[PDB]
Order: structure tokens, then sequence, then C-alpha cells
RNA sequence: CGCAGGUCGCAGUGGCAAGGGGGACCUGACUGUUUAACAAAAACAUAGGUCCCCGCGAGCCCGUAAGGGUGUGUACGGGGGC
RNA sequence: GUAGUUGGCGGGUUAAAGGCCCGCCAAGCCGAAGACGGGUAGGGGCGGUGAGAGCCGCGAGCCCCGAGAUGGGCACUGAGACA
RNA sequence: CUCCGCGAGUGGUCGGGGUGUUUACUGGGCUUAAAGCGCCCGUAGCCGGCCCGGCAAGUCGCUCCUGAAAUCCCCGGGCUCAACCCGGGGGCCGGGGGCGAUACUGCCGGGCUAGGGGGCGGGAGAGGCCGCCGGUACUCCGGGGGUAGGGGCGAAAUCCGUUAAUCCCCGGAGGACCACCAGUGGCGAAAGCGGGCGGCCAGAACGCGCCCGACGGUGAGGGGCGAAAGCCGGGGGAGCAAAGGGGAUUAGAUACCCCUGUAGUCCCGGCCGUAAACGAUGCGGGCUAGCUGUCGGUCGGGCUUAGGGCCCGGCCGGUGGCGAAGGGAAACCGUUAAGCCCGCCGCCUGGGGAGUACGGCCGCAAGGCUGAAACUUAAAGGAAUUGGCGGGGGGGCACCACAAGGGGUGAAGCUU
RNA sequence: GUGGGGGGACGAGCAGGGGGCUCCCAAGGGGGGUGAAGUCGUAACAAGGUAGCCGUAGGGGAACCUGCGGCUGGAUCACC
């Protein structure tokens, strides 16, 4: 039985990265998928990103730029606070300079960078670098 | 068999992602209630009037057309089942079952099937129950469901 | 170390086999596992010069299987000791 | 699964006596001869009145027979039962090849 | 053989729970919860005990070597369990007297176990009636 | 059938009536029977087990014989041993 | 598992609430989210160790709270002790 | 004798931490090394589809009241520096109050169809229970033919036979099984299921603009089913056959071979509850090159033993083979994962002691389930390589082998 | 202020059973296990000389043998 979609479009779009491909479908989706997925493209690791209307819920084809070289969602969705960000990037990125986690916030979900900048703090929901 | 079976199938009838009206259709949303209610009282239970519908009347689906669903329907049409159809359909199942096992004792694998279908009977009755679309008190008892056979 | 991929007998999907009796024999194993070598046969070979046609003397002959376990199979030079890379090989047993 | 006792039921009148084997034979016989019958004539569970060894009596319908000593059908009984009472079965088998 | 098991995030209670069952899986956590030392070492948990000399005993070593360790049989005055206790050093038997105090003292190898090639000895003497075994060999001390 | 209170004696099922109890071995399973008049038992019997003679014009037994018992029976039976 | 046990009502006692105790009434209360039973132990600030998560209690000494004064009970005085 | 390490210390034994990714949240493993319960149903728990609206419980931000002091971290100062003392900030992983935020989780309401369930249709299947029937084979019995052997083995012998055997024919009775077709073929959760016809059930796959609208996963505890052997009672008994008897062989032969033979094997009701119950591989879902055999359904084309048929191509679902990426100690797995992930359950933590002892529960019993420690030990173990060996296979060669031959030695006397 | 009899709550102590959890002691066993090689055979490793192993039942100086079902971890990845 499917649990998780972020989880799952994840392990999908590092396959696809692995395998190579130029794009890759998601299905089933979510506004945390979309979300994830803007968060990705606006630090370029995911190219462009289509809505598909088909009946059951939408689909999000995602252009891959060659740029992943590993992601995958945080479970469980831990909750992290401002000051506990630095560990949690320490935990799950190479190098200070290199890699992003993401986070959901009362503000939206957004990249530990911008979380930093905010002085916010919220769920942690995936890793890339 | 519900756990660990042997093949997983995936047949199924693949609907428009967004179903609308026909441009053919020649019969109102009144008409379709007509004659759903007519299918209703001559004693098709909704799965059977919904295939009727599309193939003898060329009705692809009530909803669009109606805006409702055709329990919804034959609900406001005065039409209203005992129990869920879904569990009526297992109750009934399960009491042919019973029937059978009352003159072959030994029938290991019907037993087994009898199993199953309680199981489900069970599961639907805890959704119905807490969904309220059966009463609280409402108790699987195959020698007082007699009637529903 | 699993030698073989077949567990020695292509059995497939299933959970027991009916199995059957050895010839010369009864150790023997199921339906497969079991080898059932296929010859000719006929009564009174290179007579038919001199019977057939002499007389009328119709003779007929009979297609017979044989059955052996394991250690029949490799007893009568039917099945020999292969090396790993040959293992794979398929090939009919003669007949 | 009785009344008041584990497995010495209708032998529970014995007491200590007469030993485990034959009580518990005597256990095996009773249950089934003082248990619930099927009467060949109108085929009801019913309580049979066995009048004496090998006659019995349905208080149902009335019908009076001969069976066992303790049970009111014995296995080799059951197969050459007069033909009388198995109509039911002929009009199954008759049913079945003409639908 | 797929994803650990209770990794949910209120599992917190049930992953303990789990962890906590598999520790009495590990020897160690098992004895030292248990007790099993405190009731079963002759030692009691000491890190050494006294004892009266009875008899001088010989054990042999083991198989790959050849030799005759010489030990005594000590009566712990704590318990009253009598042990062999190795007397170690070069003449260090000569020392010991029957009837004499001794400090027996754990023998080292793997687990307070026997040590290399002797076999079945846990103990070795340390001390001969309040003086040291091993300044008494070395002559810095003269047993009394 | 019960509850509350008061009260006497050494003694309240006050006379009459009315189990001492427990542990272990041997032995016979048990209830039952036995030497009327010195033996009541561990002896006999017992249910249960097993073997044998017997298909009935049998097997076994009684009678001089006529004939008889088992038998108004039939191997899930009759008789005979252990 | 529990039978004053769980609760209610009316009282006594107390400096004061309370099955704290008492009279009546009901069957209630706890338990596999582990009762009950057994074992171990004074609790905390804290301490050792490891890069850290963590593990351990050397959780002896120093500070705070608890209990006790050979074992078990019961009282006097007094604001306060069952000292 | 000399050198080494630390030094007013330096060693021994213990206990804790490190060691140890050997307790694994970070962060282990369960095909074969220890480890998936024999299989399935399901309670608590944990984990759970999409969209919209409300809340603001978790969550996040700030702030306040607090979390005694000492202790701990930073800074300044004072003891000759130091250790230490003094002064300030931080923490001391938490509780509560106030004000905010709404992405995520939870709750409440409404709406969906993607997972799940219920359906309709034509097919597939050794799926099950029940009844009736057949096929040859077999054993036995009765009669007819015809003599004297048969049966067995490496060789025999026991054994069967002259009251006529083995072999042939004509009849009858009985119990088991369902040859070929027939397949790494099918069905089933596992155990398991193979003749035909019929009846009564069950469970899947495929096709579908059918119905409900998340009703789902896993599942401690709790259950139910569960080979063979075995046990209880009844029936049956052809063949085979533990135990047993006999004939052989051998040093022995209480085995291996032969003759015979009882439980048992079969049926009915119950108990047992175990197996190399194995894919040694828990169940659910998603993603990740392909090529090829076969099974079921379905769609497109071609043909047609004009048939429910055959061939080619696509999808869905099984079942085998090779093999991308990837994984692995390796054998090897590889869309039927042992790959990349998301859940939940069970199990493992060197060997022996030891599936032992004790306790409990279950069982008519055999026994079963659960399941230690003392003590002892430095390995036990997995996969693969080279060799050695084999009463496994194949090839080649040799008068220090054989074959075809010639001369001999081994016996006598003597030399050695 | 008292001295008797009685009742009441608390309540030691001594008499006793009841149970449990512990711990020792015992003539004798009872299954075991470690040594060092002492006797008897040769059961496993090679188609280990009767392929092996699993459960079960019977039998035997003993390793073990035999019956039934199962597995290959077989010495077969292979009919026509
Ligand atoms: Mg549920
Ligand atoms: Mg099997
Ligand atoms: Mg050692
Ligand atoms: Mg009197
Ligand atoms: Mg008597
Ligand atoms: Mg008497
Ligand atoms: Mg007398
Ligand atoms: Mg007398
Ligand atoms: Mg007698
Ligand atoms: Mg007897
Ligand atoms: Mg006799
Ligand atoms: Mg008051
Ligand atoms: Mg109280
Ligand atoms: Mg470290
Ligand atoms: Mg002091
Ligand atoms: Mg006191
Ligand atoms: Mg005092
Ligand atoms: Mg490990
Ligand atoms: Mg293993
Ligand atoms: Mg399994
Ligand atoms: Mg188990
Ligand atoms: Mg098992
Ligand atoms: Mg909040
Ligand atoms: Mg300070
Ligand atoms: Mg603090
Ligand atoms: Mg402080
Ligand atoms: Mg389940
Ligand atoms: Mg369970
Ligand atoms: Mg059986
Ligand atoms: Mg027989
Ligand atoms: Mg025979
Ligand atoms: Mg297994
Ligand atoms: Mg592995
Ligand atoms: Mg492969
Ligand atoms: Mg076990
Ligand atoms: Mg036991
Ligand atoms: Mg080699
Ligand atoms: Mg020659
Ligand atoms: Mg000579
Ligand atoms: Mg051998
Ligand atoms: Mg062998
Ligand atoms: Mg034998
Ligand atoms: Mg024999
Ligand atoms: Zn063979
Ligand atoms: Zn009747």
């Amino acid at each position: 039985v499917m649990l998780d979609l972020l989880s799952n479009a994840l392990t999908a779009i590092k396959n696809a990265e692995a395998m190579g491909k130029r794009q890759v479908v998601i299905w089933p989706v979510n506004k945390l998928i979309y979300y994830t997925l803007r968060v990705l493209q606006r630090y370029g690791y995911v190219g462009e990103i289509e809505y598909i209307d088909d009946g059951r819920g939408g689909k999000y084809v995602v252009q891959l730029l060659g740029k992943i070289n590993d992601i995958g969602a945080i479970r469980p969705r831990f909750p992290v606070k401002y000051r506990e960000i630095v560990e949690w990037e320490q935990k799950y990125l190479p190098a200070r300079q290199i890699g992003i986690l993401v986070i959901s916030t009362s503000q939206g979900v957004m990249s530990h960078l911008e979380a930093k900048e905010k002085k916010i703090g919220g769920v942690l929901l995936a890793y890339v670098y | 068999p519900h756990r660990s079976r042997h093949k997983k199938g995936r047949s199924s009838s693949v609907r428009p992602p967004h179903p609308t009206v026909p441009t053919w259709i020649q019969y109102t949303p009144e008409e379709v209630e007509q004659l759903a209610v007519e299918l209703a009282r001559r004693g098709f239970p909704p799965s059977q009037i919904g295939i009727i519908l599309r193939d003898q009347y060329g009705i692809p689906l009530v909803k669009p057309i109606t805006g409702k669903k055709l329990t919804k329907i034959l609900e406001e049409h005065g039409i209203k089942q005992e129990l869920p159809e879904d569990l009526l359909n297992l109750i009934r199942r399960a009491l042919r079952i019973r029937k059978h096992l009352e003159e072959h004792p030994k029938d290991m694998a019907s037993r087994r099937g009898l199993q199953l279908v309680e199981s489900k009977i069970h599961r639907l009755i805890k959704y119905y129950k807490r969904v309220g679309k059966i009463p609280q008190d409402f108790v699987y008892n195959p020698e007082a469901l007699s009637h529903l056979a | 170390p699993k030698k073989r991929k077949n567990r020695g007998r292509k059995k497939g999907d299933k959970g027991r086999e009916p199995y059957v009796y050895c010839d010369n024999c009864g150790k023997v194993v199921p339906r497969s596992k079991a080898i059932r070598l296929t010859v000719p046969y006929s009564p009174v070979p290179p007579d038919l010069a001199r019977e057939l046609e002499k007389q009328g003397a119709i003779i007929s002959r009979y297609l017979v299987t044989k059955t052996y376990c394991i250690n029949c199979a490799v007893f009568f030079g039917i099945i020999k000791v292969r090396p790993r890379e040959e293992r794979k090989k398929r090939v009919p047993l003669q007949q | 699964p009785f009344s008041h006792t584990k497995i010495v039921g209708p032998a529970g009148r014995y007491g200590a006596r007469y030993g485990m084997g034959i009580r518990r034979k005597v256990t095996t016989i009773e249950v089934k001869q003082r248990g619930k019958h099927r009467c060949p004539s109108c085929r009801s569970l019913v309580r049979l009145e066995r009048l004496a060894f090998g006659i019995w009596h349905c208080p149902k319908c009335g019908h009076t027979f001969a069976g066992g000593a303790y049970v009111p059908q014995t296995i080799l009984g059951k197969t050459i039962a007069p033909e009388e009472l198995k109509g039911v079965e002929a009009e199954k088998a008759k049913w079945k090849e003409a639908a | 053989p797929g994803k650990k098991s209770p990794y949910g995030l209120f599992a917190g209670g049930k992953l303990k729970k789990k962890r906590q069952k598999f520790r009495w899986n590990d020897v160690t956590y098992k004895r030292r919860m248990l007790g099993l030392a405190e009731k079963y070492d002759p030692l009691e948990g000491a890190p050494m005990a006294r004892g009266i000399v009875l008899e001088k005993v010989g054990v042999e070593a083991r198989k790959p070597n050849a030799a005759v360790r010489k030990c005594v049989r000590v009566q712990l005055v704590k318990n009253g369990k009598v042990v062999t206790a190795f007397v170690p050093y070069d003449g260090g038997l000569n020392y010991i007297n029957e009837h004499d105090e001794v400090i027996i003292e754990r023998i080292g190898g793997p687990e307070g176990k026997s040590l290399g090639d002797i076999p079945g000895v846990r103990f070795k003497v340390v001390k001969v009636n309040g003086v040291s075994l091993w300044a008494i060999w070395r002559g810095k001390k003269q047993k009394p």
C-alpha cells in the first residue's frame, strides 16, 4: 500500500537520475510534492516541471539536469528548530557549501538556507546534493 | 484470499479523466432518474442497474448527466436498501456457504472461504459503524440474519 | 554450497509431486528428477532377411520408455559427471 | 464438554471404579447412544427412545424400528437400509438427472 | 528483509521496548543484570580473597606444551570453598607450606577464566602470610 | 431464615443421641462369597483378557434303554481351560 | 488481581479534605498501553567514559529532600516529637 | 651486561566507558556464515490516498515566570604563574503563561477516485466435498489344456510344485492406483491436488464510462488449518512391509542379498501438531535495460481441418532461462531482487555445554511448546583457490606393464 | 486521687497451623560432559565402498539398521 508520495517521488527521481534519463513522470502527487519540486528547481537540481491533468489527481513531469548526486526524503518528518538546523545539515549533507535540506515551515516549504535566513524552524522533508 | 495471493491482477475500467454528458445522449437527467427508479422497482441492485443503463439504454454514467450517484437517486426516490449493497452481498455469500457446509462438514476449503467472507463482513461492519450508515448495535448473527438470503 | 539453480529437479510452481517408482530400483524420486530414456525396441532384430519377407511373418516394433533414478542413470552410463561449464548445456540423452 | 465433568461424563456415575479404560469405552458408546439422532423416517434431530437393545422409537412421527444395540443405525446397517425410507435420495437423484 | 521495523515518528516507545528485548541476547548484559558473578564466583566479586593452603598440587600443561605447573589447594575463609590457585615464579611453590594463610587473586587471562596453557585454573597466589610472594621471590622480604 | 440488644453457668449438639486424626510398606483392583459349631483371609467370585472343541444330523454332557440337557437356542452363539 | 476492595449517602475524628474510621446502600475498581507477583534500589543536583549519539552509577565523600536510632509498639510535655 | 617506557611514581587484579557498526535512533544482520514462526485470520499498537474550508492540539518564532547553590562552557580579575578563589554571560535538553505562524501531523465538515471491497460477461484450472461409473495391472478362487519343474541369485539355498505347479484358456471375487498424453504445465495460503460423468461450493486472472468512496498495511497477545510416522475406537486388507522367522555372505552380520511375515499403509470419527513443513528467501506498495520458452484472458492483422482452430503483434496477469544498472565474502540475485525506497511483524549477537536441566502449559500416550545457568573452550563457521586422494568419469603411455614368445628364479649340493 | 468487673481502638510477644520462595544435608542413582589414548567395530567425509540428511516408529554391544513420507545441502541443472 502506498504511504508517502514524497518519498515515492524522490526515490523515483533518484532512480531516473541513476539511469540517466531526461525526464521522470511522478504519479500520485500533492501540493507538498509540488513545493518540493519548486524548491529543487529554484536551486537548479530539477529542471522544468509540467503538470498533467489526468483524472486521477494529476501528474508531474520533471526534467533532470544531471545535477543530482543523491536525493531522498528524510523520514520520519522530524520537527527541527532554527538552532537545531545545523546538526541536521552536517548529518545529511556533504561539505558546508554543497547541498540543501528542504524544510516545511509555517511560512511554507523552503530550503534550509532560507529557513536560517528567516530564523525559523519546522519539519525536515528531504535532502539534495 | 486476502494475503499472500498467487496473482495480483489489474482488471478494472478506465473512465475518462473528467466525465461529461455525452453529446449523442437522447435522455435528460429526469428521464435517467425515472429509468433508474424503474429498474430499482423491478428489483436490480445498483451495480446491475448501472450496467443496464450503460448497455441497454446507452447511459455512460449517471453522475455527469444527473450530478448525483445511483444510490443517492434511489434513496431520494423512495428506495432504501436494508443494509449497504456490498455488506448484503457478503452476508448472502456467507449464508450460502453455511448452507453448503451444513451438508458437507469436511469442506475445509469452503470453511476457509467462509472465514475470508466473514472477515470481510467484519471490516465492512466496522467501517459502516464508524460512518454511521448502520446502527451501532448491529451484530453479525447468521442464525438471526437468515431473512436476508 | 547450492549446486544447481534447479534444486536438482525441474518441478515447477507446486508443493508436492505424484512421484514414480524406479526400474531395477525403487530408491527413485518424483516425476521430475527421474530419467525417462526411450528406446525403439523390437523382438528379434535383423532377422528381417530370414523372416518378414519370408513366410508372411509380420513383426511389430514398440517404442519403450525406461524410468531410472539418479543412481541407475549414472550406473548404466545414461548420465555422466559433466564439468561446471558444461552442466548447463542442453543435450538430449541419446534418444 | 459435559455438564459438570471434563472427560468422564456419562460414566461419571461409576466414580473411580472399574478402571479408566473400561470407563472410557462406556463413555464413548454412551455419548453416541444418549445423543441426538436423525430419525430414519421423518429426518428430525430428536432424542430417540431405546426401548430395548436394537429397538428404537421416534417420539415425533412414531416411527418404531430396529437398529443397533446402542445406536439407532450401525455402519453396516446404514448401507443395507430398506428402500422405502430412501425415497428422498431417489427423488434427489432423479431431479439431478432430469435437471 | 526491508525497513528495520518500528520507524514511525510515534513509534518511540515501541522501538525502545524492541531494543530492550534483544539486549538479553548479550551474555555480558544478562550476566551484569542477573548478578551471576556475585552468585557463582568463589571470590564473590572481590578483587582478592584470603585462604588457607591445604595441599600442594601439580597440573599438567595443555597438549602442545609439556610442563607441570605447580599450584596449591586453598580454602577461602569467607566462603569455605576449596579452589586450585596457581603459584607463579620459578621456585615459588617452595615458599608455600600447608596451613599457610595466602592471598588468592585472579590469574588474569581472557574474561577472568583460565590462563594460556594451564587448564582450569582461575587464581594465583599474591601473598603468603601477609608478605608478597613477589617480594619473597626477589629477596626484598622474608616469609614470616 | 436472619438482625439488634440483655443475661446466667465450670459446662449450652449441657441429659439422650453423637467420626480420634495423619504418614508409609505389603497385599487383594473394587461391591460380593466362604470352613452351621475354634480359620473372614492375601482364599473363592468378579468385570476385563486370551486360548481350545464346534456350522447344528455340531461340540460337550446325562441315560441300561426309550430317550434327554445345552435348545422356544445358532459363531455378537453353546461348551471347555487359564 | 481486589472484597473496605471501588463508589454513593449519613456520621465520628482531625488543625484540616479524604474508606482516615464508622452505619447503611450498590457492584464496583485494576489489568496484556502488562495488573498482580517476584527481584533490585533511598530520589535529585550530579559523576566516569566516548569526537558524538550513547553507556555506566565509582547515585561513596559535597548540597537538597526522605527514613532510622538494637527489633517491634505506645504515649507525656510542648507552637512543634510519638523525641 | 646493556638498552626502552613513564617517573615521585610505576606496576597486579577487579568494575565502568572506549574498544564495538559485537545492541546498530544516528547505525548492523536473517539464501548458504547465528538468525523468516509450517501457513493463514485478526485485537491493541504502529503505519496510512487526493482536494477544499474551520481549529491551532503536535510543530515553529518571540517573550515572561521558572528549572536552589555548587558543578559544567566562555570572559575579566586576584593568589609568584599554576592548581584554586572572586565578579559577569551561557547552559544545566524540562514545566507552565502570553502573543504570533499554518507548511506538515491531528481533530471537525464537505467533495473525490488513484488503493480496497462488491459486481456483470466469456473463458481457465489435478481447487474442494459428495455420489455413480470405468481402465488395465494384480492377488486369490473354480473349471479346462499340459508335464515337472518353477522362483530367486553374482552363485545359490530357503520357498512353491506331482492333491496338475510355473505357462495357456474360460469365469468369479477383492484392494490399491489412474500408466502414455504429461511440460522448471496448472490450481491452492501452506500442507497438498492427476481416470470419467453429475451435483454442491470456493478462490483467482482477464474485459468493463457497473456499484461504495480510503472502507487500507502489518500485526505482539489470541486463534484456525497443518506431510509422514504414531496414538484411541470401528471397518477393510490385493500389493508392499517396521518388528519377527528362515536361507545366504562375512572374522563377526543382531545389516546390505533372497524367501516369508505382523502392525502399518486404505476408509470413518477423534488425538497428535512435528518435517531439509525449503525458494533454507515474512507480508504490503512504488521505481529501475532488455532478449527468449510456456500458461489464461483480451485486442489488431493473416490464415483457416470453417472449430472452443493456427500464426504474427500489443496489454494485463502467472510460470522458467540468460542477462543492463545495482548489490554481494563469494557462490550468485538481478521487474518472480538478494537493487533503489516507504511500513509493520518475527528472529540473531563466537563455540561446547544444549533443544539439555528446572518451572509452566498442552497431550490417552509417545511426546510437544517454551527454554537456562554452572563449567569449559580460541575458535566453531561461510564462499572460493592450489594440491592430494577416490573401490567417480575420460584420454595417453610403458617388456623397471600386459598380450605373443624365449630364458629362467622358487625345490637339491655348493659360493655369497 | 483512687482500687476492682466489663467493654473499645492500637498493639507487641509467645503459642500454633497455611502457603510460598530461598538455602543447605543426605545412603544411593541418572542422564551428561571433559581428558589421554586403552579395548571393539568402522557410522560420516570419495557414487566413503549399502549416496547423504530431516521427522517419526520399531530393533540392535555400540557406532547404527530397517519401514514410511520429505529434501538435495546428489553422483542428474540434459528424453523422444
Ligand atoms: Mg485495523
Ligand atoms: Mg514439501
Ligand atoms: Mg585459552
Ligand atoms: Mg450414651
Ligand atoms: Mg477383596
Ligand atoms: Mg467387602
Ligand atoms: Mg468355623
Ligand atoms: Mg471367626
Ligand atoms: Mg483369586
Ligand atoms: Mg488386566
Ligand atoms: Mg498356562
Ligand atoms: Mg468532615
Ligand atoms: Mg482503606
Ligand atoms: Mg569511538
Ligand atoms: Mg563523613
Ligand atoms: Mg523500636
Ligand atoms: Mg527514643
Ligand atoms: Mg553483526
Ligand atoms: Mg544457517
Ligand atoms: Mg516460510
Ligand atoms: Mg519455532
Ligand atoms: Mg520447523
Ligand atoms: Mg500549538
Ligand atoms: Mg562563577
Ligand atoms: Mg539543574
Ligand atoms: Mg544551577
Ligand atoms: Mg493480517
Ligand atoms: Mg502470533
Ligand atoms: Mg498416517
Ligand atoms: Mg496381512
Ligand atoms: Mg513379501
Ligand atoms: Mg526457515
Ligand atoms: Mg548475506
Ligand atoms: Mg540471473
Ligand atoms: Mg526452542
Ligand atoms: Mg519439562
Ligand atoms: Mg582438483
Ligand atoms: Mg606374457
Ligand atoms: Mg636353490
Ligand atoms: Mg563407512
Ligand atoms: Mg554409505
Ligand atoms: Mg533391524
Ligand atoms: Mg526383513
Ligand atoms: Zn534406481
Ligand atoms: Zn421420526
